DNA sequence: CAGCGAGAGAGAG
DNA sequence: CTCTCTCTCGCTGACCTCTCGAT
RNA sequence: AUCGAGAGG
């Protein structure tokens, strides 16, 4: 992230979230469960068409 | 590797033998100048390449806010404000291996203990 | 401004990782089959060989460099002088060498210049693209990404609306210059 | 207090005032005033004369700037 | 497994040495090209202690190439098998000096009996298979 | 090419802060890369900061 | 005057951003639990600071109450429904 | 409960300093060398392995 | 995008 | 020679429902 | 009709 210093391979730099979901994530936490989620829901989608075409 | 372009026409100059006193000159063919040959490796090729884990360590690079900095300090300089990188060459076998580089010595420090070349 | 085309030049790095006789060669947009990139330099003007490498290589310690760029010096020590690496250029004689020195201004590296006395520049441009083909091809640095937002942008209506402008504006005025040369009579 | 830097709560006014002058669509705004204002006339003198030859002769036609009621 | 092998840890390490493909690229650190004109004599001190050690019982131009200790020590191959197999590759087209493995630094030089050399060593380092199984990359244990 | 690079991109950012260089304009230096790039282009995603 | 500076990607990745302008400040014990846990920035520089973290994300998402403490995909689902949702678009 | 959430926390703060430890022997070169995978490959496997370790 | 359907293009006996 | 790969190069396929706006 | 866009699961 912009914010992070080069050349850190720590878990907060490399994404993980030690906060809870009711303590809240923090805004870098926040972006990477937002990739997570995106990758997420474009695996859904193309598991979704494959499973079809696979099916018939 | 050496490598030694004619002066006159500025070309790459080839490698020849001479058979009677068995030794190797460099001979251009743009143009005839002929030499002697400092170094006795014609051709090297590094399989495997230290080099470049280091690149483009200037001044200047001493300064930039994105480079990290250590607590750790080299001999030479005995100044601890210094900046570490991995290494710059991308490699299936990379060491994690920190290059630290402090302003005052100019002098790059290596974090492994088994390696001291260079 | 003006006409906008894509121009997209290829410099390729011929053979595998492991196999031997690496060339490097480069593809004209108008030419059929890729001419060495020291054949371009020739064109170029930029003759001597070594003058070459040190366009391409801005550092003269480093041996690997060199070592790739050798297969390539050799395949462009057959051509010594600008005239022959100008003429043999594309498929059709002295025409050719000529629409050679045309498509080298218009056609390579057409955003920097498209006019003439410009040839070093491109050249130097040509030698850093090498630079960096060379630097992804020793590993020491990795290929760029595509999905680089910086590298992306994002055209708006505005741009949009006058490309479409454009093309509207050269329909309206053939259409004036037609009507004209259809008439004298007004 | 000129002198204390400021925080968070501060920093919401800075916020408000670049949403005041921008507005939240400031960038299709900007894309069409400034194809408007220069891109318009550029577009219009880029290729604008229509030169017509015969071999007796000439004649030009160039464009003034384009004016937008 | 074969039957009746089970916790053959060390009969499961030499399997995995003899399926895995292992090429002279492989444990090579660097190949590097050199123009010695007197068999005897060579200009690195290192090959003349080889000479010297040579006493028992052609190109000039030599090619030495310098292989990781670390790869050996993975690897069932030894330096001396790795000669072996070049020299079976070459049918003494090119002969061969290994360097000792107790030796620290480990040179394995050979010279034809420069484009020939060249070309040769490209097909030495890409061509050459040593006690390996041809489609398997690598091989892991595991219980 | 130019040497010096530091002290050019400084009096650069005080004109960028100035005004006298349009704020749109993106002026990069790396130092390993020796490379300053500078792009008025248009259609560049920017943030205040 | 030159207080605030606009950055494309390419200039962002030269750059070096603090999230908090409470970062800058020098810090020289009890915290409360609920308090999400913050990594210390340990940057001695940092060449610009973002002006809010919440401005990274879209007007839909600010729209989003307490999304921090929400998991993403929930919230671009919200994001989808409130286009969806009804509204008084305008005044007239 | 406050009391689980600051062994929670410490969990956390374990997990987070034996990663730095590993990394630290990474630096150092110090780490045994793994059969059939990249020395970086086995800190990543190891690091991953200890985050998700320390969620459950 | 891949395979399978071809056809150049050798090709190593 | 020469069938025998063998390394190229073409192409054809990839769940319903509801608006609307343009032609 | 067609095409396109959008939205729902
Ligand atoms: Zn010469
Ligand atoms: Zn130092």
């Amino acid at each position: 992230l912009p914010h992070f210093s080069k050349d850190d391979y720590s878990p907060e730099s490399k994404g993980f979230v030690e906060n809870s979901y009711l303590r809240g994530l923090t805004p870098q936490e926040f972006f990477f469960h937002a990739m997570g989620g995106r990758e997420g829901l474009i695996d859904t989608a193309v598991k979704t068409a494959e499973t079809g075409y696979i099916q018939r | 590797t050496t490598f030694r372009f004619c002066r006159d026409c500025n070309n790459m100059l080839y490698p020849r033998e001479d058979k009677e006193n068995n030794r190797l000159l460099f001979e251009c063919r743009t143009c005839s100048y002929v030499e002697e040959a400092g170094s006795p490796l014609v051709y090297r090729h590094e399989l495997i390449t230290n080099i470049g884990e280091t690149a483009g360590v200037v001044q200047d690079i001493g300064s930039d806010p994105t480079l990290p900095r250590s607590d750790r300090e080299c001999p030479k300089c005995h100044s601890r404000e210094n900046v570490f990188f991995q290494s710059q060459q991308r490699r299936k076998d990379t060491s994690m291996v920190l290059f630290f580089v402090c302003l005052s010595c100019s002098h790059i420090f290596t974090s492994d203990q088994k390696n001291k070349r260079t | 401004k003006g006409s906008r085309f894509i121009s997209t030049l290829q410099v390729k790095l011929y053979g595998r990782e492991g196999s031997s006789a690496r060339t490097i060669k480069a593809t004209l947009p108008y030419i059929k089959q890729d001419i060495p990139i020291v054949i371009i330099f020739r064109a170029l003007g930029i003759i001597p060989d070594g003058e070459i490498l040190e366009h391409i290589c801005y550092d003269v310690n480093d041996w690997q460099m060199l070592e790739m760029l050798k297969p390539c010096v050799e395949d462009g020590f057959v051509i010594q002088d600008r005239e022959t690496a100008l003429d043999f250029i594309g498929r059709r004689k002295e025409k050719r060498i000529q629409y050679a020195k045309d498509i080298l201004q218009k056609e390579f590296l057409p955003h920097i210049t498209q006019l003439e006395g410009f040839e070093s520049r491109k050249a130097f441009f040509l030698g850093y693209m090498i630079n960096r083909l060379l630097l992804c091809a020793l590993d020491r640095k990795d290929q760029d990404d595509r999905d680089h937002f910086g590298k992306k942008r994002l055209d708006l209506a505005g741009p949009l609306l006058a490309q479409l402008f454009k093309t509207l504006f050269k329909k309206l005025t053939k259409d004036i210059f037609r009507y004209m040369q259809r008439t004298v009579e007004e | 207090d000129e002198s204390a830097p400021i925080t968070a709560e501060d920093s919401w006014a800075v916020i408000s005032a670049f949403f005041r002058e921008k507005g939240l669509v400031s960038q299709q705004l900007d894309s069409f005033n400034q194809f408007v204002d220069y891109t318009l006339q550029d577009i219009i003198c880029e290729d604008s004369t229509l030169i017509l030859e015969q071999l007796a002769r000439k004649y030009e036609i160039s464009f003034g700037k384009i004016y937008v009621t | 497994l074969e039957p009746g092998h089970a916790a053959d840890q060390e009969q499961a390490k030499l399997i995995r040495s003899a399926i895995e493909h292992t090429t002279l690229k492989s444990v090579t650190i660097a190949s590097e090209i050199y123009y010695d004109p007197d068999p005897r004599s060579t200009v690195i001190p290192e090959d003349e202690e080889i000479i010297q050690l040579h006493f028992s019982l052609q190109s000039p131009w030599l090619l030495r190439l310098e292989l990781d200790r670390a790869a050996m020590n993975d690897k069932d191959l030894t330096m001396g098998q790795v000669g072996e197999r070049i020299k079976q590759t070459f049918k003494n087209d090119l002969f061969v000096i290994w360097s000792e493995d107790n030796d620290e630094k480990l040179i394995i030089r050979c010279r034809v009996v420069d484009h020939m050399l060249k070309k040769i060593e490209n097909t030495m380092l890409e061509n050459i298979t040593l006690r390996g199984v041809e489609n398997i990359e690598r091989v892991v244990m595991m219980k | 090419v130019h040497r010096n690079p530091a002290r050019l991109m400084e009096t650069l950012r005080t004109l960028r802060r100035k005004g006298d260089i349009n704020p749109e304009v993106s002026m990069i230096r790396d130092i390993r890369e020796k490379e300053l790039k500078i792009f008025t282009d248009a259609g560049r995603v920017y943030r205040p900061l | 005057e030159g207080l605030v500076e606009y950055i494309d990607a390419e200039e962002e990745e030269s750059i070096l951003i603090a999230m908090q302008p409470e970062d800058l400040e020098p810090a020289e014990l009890d915290v409360d639990p609920a308090k999400r846990i913050r990594v210390s920035h340990h940057a001695t520089t940092f060449t610009h600071c973002e002006i809010h973290p919440s401005m990274i994300l879209g007007v839909a998402a600010s729209i989003i109450p307490f999304p921090d403490h929400n998991q993403s995909p929930r919230n671009t689902y919200q994001s989808a429904m409130g286009k969806q949702a009804m509204g008084v678009f305008l005044t007239n | 409960d406050g009391p689980t959430m600051r062994e929670i926390t410490e969990t956390i703060a374990e997990a987070k300093k034996k990663v730095l430890d590993v990394t630290k022997e990474a630096q150092a070169n110090l780490l045994t060398a793994k059969h059939g995978m990249t020395l970086r490959e086995s800190f990543e496997d190891n690091v991953v392995r200890f985050l998700n370790e320390a969620r459950d």
